[PDB]
């Protein structure tokens, strides 16, 4: 009762009080990322800022490759980001030298969550403040075709598929305009010239100021192209003229 | 590498930090099961946060062999920690014996486990209990384990928000001799009492252990439930 | 060789509600008879019989582990071990240590008490999983004994009629043996009674 | 209270204490400055002097890891030394296993995860240094920045130090497009001896290192009369 | 052993023979050895029965244990991986030549795994003892894209030279076919060897044996 | 203060004071002046006078190899398991290479020693500071090294209690240091030695220790016999 | 193997007889050397071998059945829970580093109840080993080189009902025949016998 | 962090273990479980909370082993627990492997001493080294050995046993302390000591017609034996009687139950 709230301790109410702060070091940098995933493709875009203008801007990047068709990004404190990608690529290799096949995508999910529930429960580890968001397409049974996945583990490990996640400061405001979108269409019937338009338009509605090609970056996959690769940045102005129409 | 206990003794003879366990073993969302003379059906409720996360992905329903399965109220990670331990001690009892685990040992091994973890170094307890419920050479089980470690046998039990409610409405509605299709009539019926709104096939998760084998119900067929009661 | 040091030899038949298990009384040091008054059959519950043959510092130690283990089985779970587990039990015993391996072969007789089926196992000593529906047997006259046993038996005998051949079989193969002889102790068990025979042998 | 004494304690606000603390150390330390010159990276610091005995020569912050990069380090001195005898390491493994010199980004994405892994757990506390990667490996001129929180960054031109404010608008003048290596040399001591007083300090010298095409892709100290006299 | 394996149009049928001998005498005359490690892999086995069984129920563990975390159908690539890095890390000691067949969404897979861990993907395959007089009907009438019946005719004569000819292989075929959507394993699919003049079954009256004492337990 | 307790705790200024509390430990200890020459290091420690006939010893200046010694000053508890690590390392060198160990190289191994104990909780530092003199194919050398982990490359210093006065006096004579001999070498270490002492007391061969390292020279500690050629006419004047 | 070790048991006592010869490849040392160890008041053990092994195996044995008498509060065990004890570091060392003991040895005690609750087993005991780790309870045993001249001489001459002097003159004729026959010579054979008050050291049989 | 140990394993400024002393009041609160030593046999009984009407009774083979409040250890010893539940399970394994590694090493039954000893050696080292929690559990070890014939122990939560001859652990002990010793003689007969262990488990839970939904029962005496087979030992000696730790039923009980309420009314009817 001297504490409550200094290591991962039961709060009399029943919480954790370590994992409710590794939450707001999510949203303290201040950054947001749109993940939405369309009939056919993947994508991931991400506030790409640089406030410095004597910063190169091509080695500040958030989207990550763990393996040849897994892609990622990290929402939160940035060096904890780069942790986990590290844990992320050595359990991708030792899947594969121990199972020789590649990784599925929600096993990859899972195996991350349990290494952040670890941290959570023994005393001395501190959570990775940073939110993970695993994207990929998965091989899909009884018919050999591809499929688009988006899976997203919290800094307490909570794992989980989405249609079209958020994080990051304003998550909540991306959140609640994904769904108005959502009540009008059904979002794995678009094609991926129309989904690029609403995670990029969600990402507008949170910042209020409708950026620059510049100020983002987006990662995409797609069943004829199944590896991971970031889009280059002519693609993304032929978007934000669409947003603008 | 602070190996030190995080739990321990208070002045009024009580374990404090398992008593702060079992308030966040509760708040979770609730899950239950029934027995019968034909089977075992275990209920659960996979509360979506929003409608964008992909209903058909998440379970709480965790097939743990060809003849065991269980459901959790607490907290998520905390279960797969559970889970992944009694899957294993699962396969070690076939490599062992050649032959399925009865429900007795296998609840055994993972209430060893809970209370590990209240005597260890450096560490916290579980926040999160289960319902374990299968067959083996001697009839049906539906078992419920406590943060404690404290394993129960229950014959109809509830867990989670809403259970002192929904627990005495099985009260109410048991008999000794439900057969296993008015057992699933019942276990779906107690959890639409305390629902908030309107339950689907994605919105809950159901799993009935039948004559050898535990077989989460399909969306299909759990569709056929839900528009006859 | 290790394995004939001891002398002795351990064979078990199948009949139609019941099995015979029966085993010599010779002891000894690869000429010597150390003693004429030794069975080498265990009982561990009313359904299961088993028999080691081999070396016999392997044939008492090996017998106190499964001891510890078919005890501690039934403290655990709270009830007696069946047939098909503790065959598949000490299977797994004889591979842990393979490399280090014991000098037994486990005759293994049971029968379920509810049902009725016979399930007999016999494992090498490196713990090769084999169940012959017919018959098993192990020891240093066991070469003589697959042909006493498949030249007599037949599927659907009574268990009076079982042990007439199990006891002609191993004493015409034990009047071959230098190493096996000496009478022969017997123990016929259906799924009502268990009853012991020992047999009349010769002391030589 | 109790939420600044290690660095496995989240804030109330999603902060770590230890860490932003460990910045005040570098923040408090020498000048530093660096330049990517489209051939090369040139990299200048200013050695404190408390003695007027101690020889030329003495506390050299600026340290070859391998023959094509080096680190230079702004904040404490002997804890750089546990970053540059391990990024020498880093470099020594691909040196030894993959048979090839270790890139700029790697090396410094090597450095970024050791002085991270001393800020997530409570036995160890983070460092009190800012290391400088100047690097020419077969991707270019590099030249990163790792900071006491374990992020790295690509830079064209980082002020370090005290007063790293006054001496980032002294690099908004020059142009790192046709900048040279030649020039360059004179430019940044001459931002040192301009952006630092002699009126707290009297024993005040610069250091300065590059690697470029002319040093023949080599991380080299300077020849004594290249350096401005004041 | 004879051991054997066909690709056909879709999916692969496994063959194997039933003898197990123990040191030149026929220990048992039904052994099984078509093991099963998947709903739609299969795995015979040749060598020690102690360490074909205990390979193999070891893997078939680790690939159930494997499906209850992704919840998809298991690859027959990934049961070769664990046989072979199993086989390979005690070289050669754990004497099991295997031949592994299955069926995943990339169409049918039969490969074998040698004792010392090296791998062959081939149409057809055959390991065991009598391996080499089986191989030889295989090369004689093998051709791509045959039916279910012309792949299980071939591959139960093929058993067949390993039971004429191998002394260590014998008195059946046990045959399993491996399909897409079921699996279906047949034991008395050929019993060429049948049972020529049964026995004259030579009658002992219950009591012509000496008996010097007895001792009744009821239950 | 609740800041100072611990190793592994930054101040909300950013300061260590575990390390500078160490600090204090080498400011208290027994003063010691290192004088560099062209080819020869000099290093003159005071030790403890005796109590009016009684003669305690307690040795300071150590033997690393045949080119390296020091002078310690603090917790001589700690400088001796320096010497257990720096005359491990001299003969881990000279078995493989068969030469001596180089100066610059080993300056850079002492401040990896008192870094390992820096960082981690449950250790503390060396509260010892050192004066290594020694000659190597690159000629003289003069270090000193305090518990934080630094290491400095010197021309003259001096360590001790009350060693302000002995530095003050070497910062009038330290760029006449490569033009002396070896005989006005050692008269400005001992003139910068006796600036240190108490107000009532002077030096003899009774409570100073000189060692000499050189180029012919191997590392020498002048005693009590041997010691007596520049001590015996000594005067500290005004 | 040299030295012969001839025990047997009776209605109320056992006899055992061991050779105190103690030799160098050829060359007697010994002629009166103790090899039956006394290790409890009612219980003795009659081991052969080299004098290495078998005095550090006698040391082993002797001295944890005191310790579990002190932790025990001075309760005597059984002569088969010695036994057992014996046989199980027998067979462990047999798979161990430093080897197997090279010893072979006789276990003898008598029963006696120690208390009123004790129903257990009241005659002698007489326990045959090897150095393998074999246990067999035997009428008699017998070690060495003259063994199976005086096995067979017990298979002609030995009842159950012997009294204290018929048995007397028994192992008199044992100990004759290993003078006659073996090539050992073996001249002090050491008689000791275990009756219901204790070890006796029998003087007038050697 | 060092700051946040709790020292479990430290000594109070006046000489006391303080994780000790609350693990001793966490068996205050627990279940009250008696025992008493009778010539012919020791009985051990304790009552069990409420049952709720939707408890199921786990369906066992050989129902002698595991009961509510009683264990079996080995087939010559039995116990029953007052504390943690949860935390009994780690040394009930403990007690039955112990008990079982003696009979590998020496193949006789273990005294009662004897594993009496080897499990408080336990419960002492928690409470000295680790720095962790003691057990908060408490023992009733009873059983026959050839030694010293039935015995009766108890356990305390710091490594400390003692021999008695009736005892009780769990709430109200000091009570039924006194009413035991008010009526314990030495010539006792098992049906005078079950009516005597059933008569006092009313007195502290105060409840006239004792009921049989919250009174568990174990008794531990020697049947005779009925395994004994001298033709596969022939040179084994089997002992006439065997002792059997069991636990009876409700058919069991009630013959036992009704003898100690009419005991209590023969003792009523005398009161004014
Ligand atoms: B193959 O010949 O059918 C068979 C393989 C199968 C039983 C695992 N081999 C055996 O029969 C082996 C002996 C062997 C012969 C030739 C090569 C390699 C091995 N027999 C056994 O391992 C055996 C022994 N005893 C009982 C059961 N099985």
């Amino acid at each position: 009762a001297g504490f409550d709230k200094y290591i991962t301790v039961f709060s009399p109410e029943g919480s954790l009080y370590q994992v409710e702060y590794a939450f707001k070091a999510v949203t303290y940098p201040g950054l947001l990322t749109v993940a939405i995933r369309c009939k056919d493709a993947v994508l991931v875009v991400t506030q790409h800022l640089i406030p410095d203008r004597l910063m190169r801007p091509d080695s500040v990047t958030a989207l990550y490759e763990v393996t040849p068709n897994i892609g990622c990004c990290m929402t939160g404190r940035a060096p904890d980001g780069r942790a986990l990608v590290q844990r992320a690529r050595e359990e991708a290799s030792d899947y594969q030298y121990r199972y020789g096949v590649e990784i599925p995508i929600a096993v990859l999910a899972k195996r991350m969550g349990d290494k952040a529930q670890v941290r959570t429960q023994q005393a001395g580890l501190r959570p990775m403040g940073v939110v993970s968001t695993f994207i990929g397409m998965d091989q899909s049974d009884q018919d050999g075709s591809l499929k688009p996945q988006i899976y997203t583990v919290d800094p307490a490990g909570w794992t989980g598929g989405h249609i079209a996640c958020a994080a990051g400061k304003k998550q909540v405001e991306a959140m609640a305009f994904l769904e108005k979108r959502q009540k009008s269409t059904e979002l794995d019937a678009l094609t991926q010239k129309e989904a690029a338009m609403i995670a990029l338009a969600a990402l507008q509605s949170a910042i209020g100021t409708a950026v620059k090609a510049k100020e983002v970056e987006v990662g995409r996959c797609t069943a004829a192209n199944p590896a991971f690769q970031r889009v280059p940045n002519s693609e993304v102005e032929e978007w934000l003229t669409a947003v603008a129409e | 590498e602070a190996f030190y206990g995080l739990t321990t003794f208070s002045p009024s003879g009580k374990l404090i930090q398992i008593e702060y366990a079992t308030t966040a073993a509760g708040k979770g969302t609730t899950a239950l099961g029934v027995k019968a003379t034909d089977g075992v059906v275990i209920a659960a409720k996979k509360k979506a946060p929003s409608t964008l996360v992909d209903a058909s992905s998440i379970q709480k329903v965790f097939v743990l062999d060809e003849h065991v399965g269980c459901t959790y109220s607490g907290m998520g990670p905390d279960c797969r920690v559970l889970i992944d331990s009694a899957r294993k001690n699962c396969q070690q009892y076939k490599l062992m014996y050649n032959e399925p685990i009865p429900i007795s040992q296998l609840v055994r091994k993972i209430s060893a486990i809970y209370q590990e973890f209240t005597q260890s170094g450096g560490v916290r307890p579980f926040g999160c209990s289960l319902l374990v419920a299968g067959v083996d050479a001697n009839g049906y089980h539906l078992y419920q384990v406590d943060p404690s470690g404290t394993f129960w046998a229950w014959k109809a039990t509830a867990i989670g928000t809403g259970s002192p409610d929904a627990k005495a409405f099985l009260e109410k509605r048991y008999t000794v001799d439900m057969e296993l299709e008015d057992a699933v009539h019942t276990a779906l019926l107690t959890l639409k009492e305390g629902f908030d709104g309107q339950m689907t096939s994605e919105n809950t998760q159901v799993g009935r252990v039948v004559e050898n084998r535990f077989e989460i119900l399909s969306v299909d067929q759990l569709r056929d439930y839900l528009d006859q009661i | 060789s290790i394995m004939a040091y001891s002398g002795g030899s351990v064979m078990a038949m199948a009949g139609k509600e019941c099995f015979v298990i029966i085993s010599d009384n010779r002891l000894g040091e690869q000429l010597k008879t150390i003693s004429t008054e030794v069975p080498k059959l265990h009982v561990v519950n009313d359904s299961i019989v088993y028999g080691l043959t081999g070396l016999r510092t392997d044939q008492q130690t090996f017998a106190n582990k499964v001891q510890f283990r078919t005890e501690m089985y039934k403290l655990r779970e709270e009830r007696d071990i069946t047939g098909k587990a503790f065959a598949a039990m000490i299977t797994s015993m004889l591979y842990e240590a393979r490399f280090g391996p014991w000098f037994v072969e486990p005759v293994i007789g049971s029968i379920d008490k509810s049902t009725g089926e016979v399930y007999l196992c016999a494992t090498d000593l490196i713990g090769a999983p084999c169940e012959p529906e017919d018959y098993v047997c192990a020891g240093t006259a066991a070469e003589s004994l697959h042909g006493m046993c498949e030249a007599l038996w037949r599927p659907g005998m009574s268990p009076e009629e079982l042990f007439e051949i199990a006891a002609q079989a191993m004493l015409s193969a034990c009047d071959r043996d230098s190493l096996s002889g000496y009478g022969a102790v017997a123990m016929i068990v259906t799924k009502d009674k268990v009853t012991t025979r020992l047999i009349k042998g010769r002391k030589d | 209270s109790g939420h600044d004494q290690s660095t496995d304690v989240f804030s109330a606000e999603g902060r770590v204490f230890q860490v932003e603390y460990a910045g005040k150390a570098v923040d408090n330390s020498s000048t530093a400055v660096a330049a990517c010159c489209k051939d090369g990276v040139v990299v200048a610091v200013e050695k404190v002097h408390t003695s007027r005995m101690l020889e030329k020569g003495s506390n050299n912050r600026i340290h070859a890891v391998d023959r094509q990069a080096g680190i230079c380090i702004c904040g404490l001195l002997p804890d750089g030394r546990a970053i540059v005898s391990r990024a020498r390491q880093e470099a020594e493994n691909s040196r030894d296993i993959f048979a090839t010199p270790i890139r700029g980004s790697v090396l410094a994405n090597r450095v970024g995860e050791f002085m991270h892994a001393y800020t997530t757990h409570f036995a160890y506390r983070p460092f009190g240094c800012s290391a400088i990667i100047a690097s020419y490996a077969d991707d270019g001129p590099q030249l990163f920045v790792s900071d006491p929180s374990g992020t790295v960054a690509g830079y064209y031109g980082v002020a370090l130090g005290k007063a790293k404010t006054v001496a980032k608008s002294e690099l908004e003048k020059l142009d790192f497009s046709s900048l040279t290596c030649d020039e360059a040399v004179g430019k940044l001591a001459s931002i040192l001896h301009e952006v630092h007083d002699k009126q707290k300090d009297k024993l005040y010298e610069v250091e300065v290192a590059w690697v470029c095409d002319k040093s023949d892709r080599k991380f080299v100290h300077v020849p004594a009369d290249m350096v401005p006299a004041e | 052993t004879t051991i054997v394996g066909v690709v056909y149009r879709d999916g692969v049928v496994l063959g194997a023979d039933t003898r197990a001998t123990e040191g030149s005498i026929v220990a048992d005359k039904r052994c099984r050895k078509i093991h099963y490690m998947a709903p739609n892999i299969m795995c015979c086995g040749a060598g020690t029965s102690a360490d074909t069984e205990a390979v193999t129920n070891m893997v078939s563990s680790h690939l159930a244990l494997h499906r209850l975390e992704t919840g998809k159908q298991s690859r027959v690539l990934e049961a070769l991986t664990l046989l072979k890095r199993h086989l390979y890390r005690y070289q050669g000691h754990v004497s099991a030549a295997l031949v592994l067949g299955g069926v995943d969404v990339e169409g049918p897979f039969l490969a074998t795994i040698a004792p010392h861990g090296s791998t062959d993907r081939l149409p057809f395959v055959t390991m065991g003892s009598g391996s080499i007089a089986a191989m030889a009907q295989l090369e004689a009438a093998y051709k791509d894209n045959m039916t279910c019946e012309e792949a299980k005719e071939l591959v139960a004569s093929a058993i067949r030279k390993g039971i004429f000819n191998d002394p260590y292989s014998g008195t059946q075929v046990d045959v399993c076919v491996i399909t897409k959507d079921k699996t279906e394993l047949t034991i008395g699919y050929d019993k060429p060897n049948e049972r020529m003049y049964p026995r004259q079954e030579v009658l002992l009256p219950p009591g012509t044996t000496p008996v010097l004492k007895e001792e009744i337990r009821q239950l | 203060n609740e800041y100072d307790s611990d190793i592994t705790t930054w101040s909300p200024t950013g300061r260590l004071f575990q390390i500078e509390y160490a600090n204090e430990a080498v400011n208290n200890g027994s003063a010691t002046v290192g004088v560099k020459g062209k080819n020869f290091v000099v290093l003159a420690a005071l030790k403890r006078s005796p109590v009016a006939e009684l003669s305690s010893y307690q040795e300071k200046v150590f033997e690393i190899d045949e080119h390296v010694g020091m002078s310690i000053s603090g917790l001589v508890a700690d400088g001796r398991v320096l010497a257990r690590y720096l005359r491990t390392e001299c003969m881990n060198y000279r078995y493989m290479y068969s030469n001596g160990m180089p100066m610059n190289q080993m300056a850079d191994m002492i401040g990896e020693k008192h870094q390992r104990h820096i960082q981690c909780s449950g250790k503390r530092p060396f509260g010892v500071g050192l004066l290594l003199a020694g000659y190597d194919r690159q000629g003289p050398h003069l270090y000193q090294t305090v518990p934080s982990g630094d290491v400095y490359d010197y021309k003259a210093t001096a360590m001790g209690v009350r060693s302000q006065a002995s530095r003050t006096y070497l910062e009038r004579h330290f760029e006449h240091f490569s033009d002396c001999t070896l005989d006005e070498l050692v008269t400005h270490a001992l003139k910068a030695l006796a600036s240190a002492t108490s107000e009532g007391i002077e030096l003899n061969v009774k409570n100073t220790t000189i060692a000499i390292v050189g180029k012919d020279t191997p590392f020498t500690i002048f005693e009590e016999e041997s010691a007596r050629k520049y001590l015996d006419g000594f005067k500290m004047r005004p | 193997m040299a030295e012969t070790a001839i025990a047997f048991r009776c209605k109320d006592y056992v006899m055992v007889a061991a050779a105190g010869l103690n030799a160098f490849y050829y060359i007697k040392i010994t002629d009166a050397e103790d090899k039956i160890t006394q290790l409890d008041t009612h219980q003795l053990v009659a081991c052969t071998g080299e004098n290495g092994p078998r005095v550090n195996f006698t040391e082993y044995i002797k001295c944890n059945l005191a310790l579990n008498r002190m932790r025990q509060h001075g309760r005597h065990s059984s002569c088969e829970s010695t036994a057992n004890f014996m046989r199980n570091c027998l067979a462990s060392a047999i798979r161990s580093r430093e080897g197997a003991y090279q010893v072979n040895c006789l276990f003898a005690g008598y029963d006696t109840p120690v208390s009123e609750d004790d129903d257990g087993v009241v005659g002698p005991q007489l326990f045959y080993m090897d150095y393998l780790g074999t246990l067999q309870a035997v009428p008699y045993g017998c070690h060495g080189y003259g063994a199976c001249f005086v096995t067979a001489l017990l298979d002609r001459l030995w009842r159950p009902d012997l009294s204290q002097q018929e048995g007397l003159e028994l192992m008199q004729k044992c100990c004759d025949e290993v003078k006659r026959r073996v090539i050992i010579s073996n001249s002090y054979f050491f008689v000791k016998a275990v009756t219901k008050n204790g070890v006796e050291v029998i003087t007038a049989v050697h | 962090s060092h700051r946040y140990d709790s020292r479990t394993t430290t000594f109070s400024p006046e000489g006391r273990l303080y994780q000790v002393e609350y693990a001793v009041e966490a068996i205050q609160q627990a279940g009250t479980v008696i025992g008493v030593c009778t010539k012919d046999g020791v009985v051990l009984a304790g009552e069990k909370m409420v049952p709720h009407p939707l408890f199921d009774s786990e369906s066992m083979q050989d129902k002698n082993t595991s009961g509510e409040k009683m264990y079996k250890i080995a087939e010559h010893i039995g116990c029953s627990v007052a504390g943690v539940t949860s935390d009994a399970y780690a040394l009930l394994n403990y007690a039955r492997l112990s008990a079982l590694r003696h009979q590998y090493t020496f193949q006789e039954p273990m005294a009662i001493e004897d594993l009496c000893r080897i499990l408080c050696d336990e419960k002492q080292l928690y409470t000295q080294y680790g720095g962790v929690r003691p057990y908060g559990v408490s023992f009733l070890l009873v059983g026959w050995d050839r030694y010293y014939g039935y015995q009766l122990y108890s356990t305390e939560p710091s490594g400390d046993y003692s021999a008695w001859s009736a005892y009780a652990i769990g709430q109200n002990d000091q009570v039924a302390h006194a009413l035991l010793k008010k009526d314990w003689h030495e010539s006792m007969t098992l049906e005078d000591g079950m009516l005597l262990a059933l008569r006092v488990l009313g007195k502290t839970m105060d409840t006239a017609k004792i009921d049989l939904d919250r009174v568990e029962v174990a008794v531990m005496r020697k049947v005779p034996a009925s395994n004994i087979d001298q033709l596969l030992d022939p040179f084994k000696h089997h002992p006439k009687t065997t002792p059997r730790f069991q636990i009876l039923t409700r058919s069991e009980l009630k013959p036992h139950a009704e003898r100690a309420d009419q005991a209590r009314e023969a003792e009523e009817k005398a009161e004014a």
